[PDB]
């Protein structure tokens, strides 16, 4: 519940980290460098960025945090309870586009 | 933080792509960060751009969809990015 968290890490470094270890639905949590106090769910999709062989598309999801609650709707006591909940069914990253949390990036 | 990119326009668009241009803020910028995603949804894509560049091309969008395009100033000095400017464009 803490080893998928990587703290102060940029979105581009997450992408590099997840694309190299290139298995779909590999995720990690990092704090947002755009909004302090919030966090970002960085997930490696199964969709290639371009043609065959190209790296897989990395998707970032804002997770807002105020009043000690966490939300991406419903809220959660901790980042763990958030990650645990969306691991079941996924996150609708865009209209009809879902990402899934299968493998944590340690 | 006030020193935020002062304008952000779509200079040319195809149904699946955009060519955005911003104007540099008053302060020297090391790099710009740009996010984009569908308005109302929590997912976004991200890519960085050297501080000498004021235009970027966003590709792979779905036609007739409102996307939210955001630019941040990046400084090696600062822990966090600068204040953002963001627009909404329909492909």
């Amino acid at each position: 519940s803490e080893r998928w968290y990587h703290g102060h890490m940029s979105g581009g470094q997450a992408e590099t980290l997840l694309q190299a270890k290139g298995e779909p639905w590999t995720f990690l949590v990092r704090e947002s460098l755009s909004q302090p106090g919030d966090f970002v769910l960085s997930v490696l999709s199964d969709q290639p960025k371009a043609g065959p062989g190209s790296p897989l598309r990395v998707t970032h999801i804002k997770v807002m945090c105020e009043g000690g609650r966490y939300t991406v709707l419903e809220t959660f006591d901790s980042l763990t309870d958030l990650v645990e909940h969306f691991k079941k069914t996924g996150i609708e990253e865009a209209s009809g586009a879902f990402v899934y949390l299968r493998q944590p990036y340690y | 933080v006030s020193s935020v990119p002062t304008k952000l326009e779509v200079v040319a668009a195809t149904p699946t792509s955009l060519l955005i241009s911003w104007d540099a803020p008053a302060v020297t910028v090391d790099y710009y960060v740009i996010t984009y995603g569908e308005t109302g949804y929590p997912g976004y894509q991200e890519f960085e751009v050297p501080g000498s560049k004021s235009t970027a091309t966003i590709s792979g969008l779905k036609p007739g969809v409102d996307y939210t395009i955001t630019v941040y100033a990046g400084f090696t000095d600062q822990y966090y990015y600068g204040s953002p400017i963001s627009i909404n464009y329909r492909t």
